[PDB]
């Protein structure tokens, strides 16, 4: 329930989306960054890594937009009010609508989203582990003798590396033991 | 084997990685469920209640050969291991003993294998009277010894590297006149110092125990624990074996010929009862539905299945369109995720849906009456001493083991392979013996 | 305005400004409102002529010991402290004087089999007299509960004085032939003292009263705690269900067909709840056909009490299904 990842070719003037590592099918499988979509155009967006690395930082940067300025919504199936002065009455849950007095209010982009997402991006650009995780020995072998270099591989290491230290910088990997257990 | 090996103490304020949290939450979690089954099957000195543990044991990353001070891995996983788990049972005596007896077995188990001379040393570093004798002394005291307590037979006594004490925590091993004195230094075998180990252990670990159950709150402010603030033994398993669409295609046709031979009691007897009645409950099929996709047979088949156990019993053949086979269908759709989207493990057939009159859905192994069910399982042609050994552990009221000793004894193979957890599980094992 | 016709069953007529000047303009509505107001007051007289506020207000004072004309204005502070430090100035002690629970996640799900209310009447006053508590019996500098083995002290002894004044009540209630008036007087008594038992507890939590000593609140809301705990524990053996939880209730789940076994269910945890504790009581209150869970106090039901031969009443109950945005068709 999370946002694929959308790209723009910048060639063939196609668009692409890049969910899995993997794109697709067993003993066929191919990395994603490999050859555009489009059947006819041969462009090979891998060897544009830095400017994927752009739209990814300018993408992000609009995700945690919207979180810092999260709105809020209504919970009572009825009401369905969207604001974000966050009012100050409490309750159990938390506050209360000013308008449905008998009901609470919910975060929308709930923060458990946006490190989901974020963990999807690091997902598809840490080919490492999906191919570790592979069980035919066969086809492992070949196709690591057909297209992993060094060069491809360490261009995934460095998106993957952009995005998994933007979102470890500081959030919510951590938990404080040492106000947990005092 | 490993330093791992201590006791308990100072929880280490590290700060961590979400995910590894969980890890290891679920991990020694799995650990003790385990631990408990393996031990309740067997006595404990047999040679398999020995090898299966240190197989589990050490392929769950805990025990290993020597290495740094403490962030050597696996000694570390154990400690964040039992330092979270104390969050999680703090809410209940019948829980928190669970929690102790057990942690208290796997101790005894895990420390009763380490080289004397470690044994010795590190009873040491643990406190102070944890001191051995000279083997001198064995010859020197051998008659004060044997003739002083009926603990020891004969002469043989080996070469266990015996200790000297404070009678002020000898509380039971000289009052019972077990045990020869020496100015209340009294020497006694390796056992009951294992004993006396574990028996302040309970007591210290009770008595940390209680206190965090007396300062909860601070979690309360937090969801991110929310699993385990209070959700651990609940109607997720160990994790999703027989989940969605793993190995099976079968036609219809041999559904009943494989019946009589591989449905687990609670789906069998169902069964049987779908085919007399032909008609169910609002809840009922919500579990044999999502059973079948166990063996994972195409909607528009299933459909005509149910049609033909539907219509021949007399369900309009109009209604079933925009009634059962509407939400039949819609059980492999969009919302139904973690709800419908899955198969039911036993821990949801048992530690809730309360089955209600002349219905089926349910674990009979639970929820039929003993005697009854008696004769009902009986009935599956069982010589009656599997029957009783069965019914001992049914009141014993952990059953998981009691469906296992079923099997086995129905297809008479001396191994369960397995500890099963999930009626789907069991029904791949069962095609697997073919 | 809804008790209008809860307990009064009657209608009221209200007018807003915008009218006033229309009732300026008229002598038939202004005098309407004028018999209105004559109809309000006789209204309002009928409520203490049906919930009888003045004897049961009477009584009480009577027994607490405190100013009646500050006893209806509302107050927990005095019908509790006034009350104790009669008995505490019997005790030649000094006090100090004025300046300036556990949910347990509703399994929100329609039931049909018979549902049964239990109540916890009487649960903090209950557990107090249970394990002696009391200022002077606690080195309170986290608490722990002492021997039970000293003789009962100050406060669990009013607190029993109380109890055993129900117990009396209880006793010459079931008398015959009394003339209504004396029956009342014993039915309202035992309602105060209901009241009163109640309301005890309140004299700690409320922070601004004079005995707000916390330690004993955070004992007692552990010590209620562990005993709903145990309580959902035992019960869940029972091979039944236990929906909702709180401090003052348990709604269950009963899994039946039948009406009778119903209230020998009843009995059963009545007596399995007093093997833990005997002063603690329980109500075995009220039965539903059917119902439905939103939400605590949100929830929509049928009222099925038992009339005689057997039968029973049924009457619908909606607790809370308001329809806020008036913009529907
Ligand atoms: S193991 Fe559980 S689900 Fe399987 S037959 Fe036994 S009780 Fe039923
Ligand atoms: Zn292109
Ligand atoms: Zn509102």
């Amino acid at each position: 329930d999370c946002e694929r990842f959308k790209c723009p070719c910048p060639t063939c003037g196609t668009e692409n989306i890049y969910d899995n590592v993997f794109d697709g099918s067993g003993t066929d499988m191919e990395p994603s960054l490999y050859r555009c979509s489009n059947i006819d155009c041969k462009a090979s967006p891998l060897t544009f890594t830095v400017q994927l690395s752009n739209k990814l930082i300018m993408d992000i940067r609009r995700f945690i937009k919207k979180y810092y300025d999260g709105w809020l919504i209504c919970e009572e199936p009825t009401c369905r009010n969207r604001t974000r002065h966050l009012p100050l009455q409490f309750s159990r849950t938390g506050p209360l609508c000013p308008a449905c007095m008998k009901a609470t209010l919910q975060p929308e982009y709930s923060d458990k989203s946006l490190y989901t997402q974020l963990c999807f991006y690091r997902y598809i650009f840490d080919a490492e582990c999906a191919l570790e995780k592979l069980t035919t020995d066969h086809e492992k072998d070949k196709l690591k003798k057909q297209f992993f270099t060094p060069k491809v591989l360490q261009d995934y290491r460095k998106l993957k590396n952009t995005a998994e230290q933007f979102l470890s910088r500081s959030g919510y990997s951590e938990v404080n033991l040492s106000k947990l257990f005092a | 084997y490993p330093h791992c090996l201590q006791f308990y103490l100072q929880p280490p304020s590290e700060n961590i990685s979400l995910i590894e949290f969980e890890n290891l939450a679920i991990d020694r979690v799995k650990l003790l469920k385990s631990v408990e089954n393996l031990g309740v099957s067997y006595v404990k000195g047999t040679e398999q209640y020995q090898s299966k543990l240190e197989s589990e044991l050490r392929k769950l990353k805990f025990s290993y050969r020597e290495n740094l001070e403490d962030e050597y891995e696996p000694r570390r996983r154990d400690h964040i291991s039992h330092f979270i788990l104390r969050l999680a049972y703090c809410q209940s005596e019948e829980l928190r003993r669970w929690f102790i007896q057990q942690e208290m077995d796997l101790l005894r188990f895990r420390f009763s294998i380490l080289p004397k001379d470690k044994i010795q040393d590190f009873l040491k570093d643990s406190q102070l009277q944890f001191e051995a004798i000279s083997d001198e002394e064995k010859t020197l005291r051998e008659q004060e010894i044997v003739a002083s307590s009926p603990s020891l037979s004969g002469l043989k006594l080996g070469f266990e590297s015996i200790y000297k004490i404070p009678f002020a925590d000898a509380l039971d091993l000289f009052r019972g006149r077990k045990v020869y004195l020496e100015d209340g230094f009294a020497y006694v075998p390796l056992k009951d110092i294992v004993a006396i180990i574990l028996n302040e252990f309970r007591a210290k670990l009770s008595k940390a125990l209680a206190l965090t159950a007396r300062s909860l709150p601070a979690v309360q402010s937090d969801e991110r624990l929310q699993p385990l603030l209070n959700h651990l033994s609940h109607s997720y398993t160990g994790q999703d074996y027989s989940t969605q669409g793993n190995v099976g295609k079968i036609s219809l046709d041999q559904i009943d010929l494989l019946s009589t031979k591989s449905f687990p009691p609670c789906m069998r007897q169902l069964h049987k009862a779908l085919r007399e009645n032909h008609h169910l409950r609002h809840g009922g099929r919500m579990q044999y539905g999502l059973f079948l996709k166990g063996i994972g047979l195409t909607l528009e088949q299933a459909l005509q299945f149910w049609k033909q156990e539907f219509i021949k019993g007399k369900m309009d053949p109009d209604k079933f369109d925009k009634g059962y086979s509407y939400n039949i269908r819609h059980s492999f759709g969009k919302e139904g995720k973690r709800t419908d989207y899955t198969p039911f493990s036993c821990l949801k057939i048992i530690l809730s849906n309360p089955p209600s009159q002349g219905d089926y859905h349910g674990c009979p192994f639970r929820h039929s009456d003993p005697e009854l069910l008696k004769q009902k399982l009986q009935s599956y042609k069982i010589s009656p001493g599997g029957i009783s050994q069965i019914l001992d552990l049914v009141k014993g009221t952990h059953y998981q083991v009691a469906c296992q000793k079923y099997f086995e004894m129905i297809h008479n193979v001396d191994d369960c392979g397995f500890s099963l957890n999930h009626p789907n599980q069991f029904f791949c094992e069962s095609q697997r013996i073919l | 305005s809804e008790l209008v016709q809860q307990i009064l069953k009657t209608e009221r007529v209200v007018i807003p400004m915008e009218n006033i000047q229309n009732m300026y303009s008229e002598s038939s509505q202004l005098l309407y409102l004028l018999e209105h107001t004559w109809k309000d007051a006789k209204f309002i007289l009928q409520i203490m002529c049906e919930l009888n506020v003045l004897p049961l207000a009477l009584q009480i004072t009577n027994i607490a010991g405190n100013i009646m004309s500050r006893t209806l204005m509302g107050g927990r502070s005095e019908r509790n402290e006034f009350l104790l430090l009669h008995a505490f100035y019997e005790n030649n002690y000094i006090v100090p004087d004025k300046q300036i629970g556990l949910v347990l996640d509703p399994k929100v799900g329609f039931y049909d089999k018979f549902i049964l209310l239990l109540d916890f009447n009487s649960l903090y006053p209950s557990i107090i007299q249970e394990f002696n508590i009391c200022f002077t019996t606690v080195q309170r500098v986290i608490p722990e509960l002492p021997d039970p083995s000293l003789e009962m002290g100050i406060l669990p002894r009013e607190i029993r004085k109380l109890v055993e004044r129900r117990k009396q009540v209880k006793q010459l209630m079931k008398q015959q032939d009394l003339n209504p008036d004396l029956i009342l007087q014993y039915d309202i008594r035992q309602k105060a003292l209901k009241l009163t038992a109640n309301s005890m507890y309140g004299c700690l939590g409320f922070s601004y009263s004079r005995f707000y000593a916390k330690p004993l609140a955070a004992l007692v809301t552990y010590k209620g705690r562990e005993i709903l705990m145990h309580t959902k524990e035992m019960v869940q053996k029972m091979n039944l269900e236990v929906i909702y939880g709180d401090t003052d209730s348990i709604m269950i789940n009963t899994n039946s067909t039948n009406l009778e076994e119903v209230f020998k269910l009843g009995n059963k945890v009545k007596s399995e709840v007093n093997k833990l504790y005997k002063l603690l009581e329980i109500d075995i209150d009220g039965v539903f056909k059917s119902l439905l869970l939103l939400k605590k106090k949100k929830y929509a039901a049928l009222v099925v009490e038992p009339t005689s031969d057997g039968n029973y009443v049924t009457k619908q109950e909606l607790k809370g299904l308001d329809i806020v945005r008036r913009d529907w068709c």
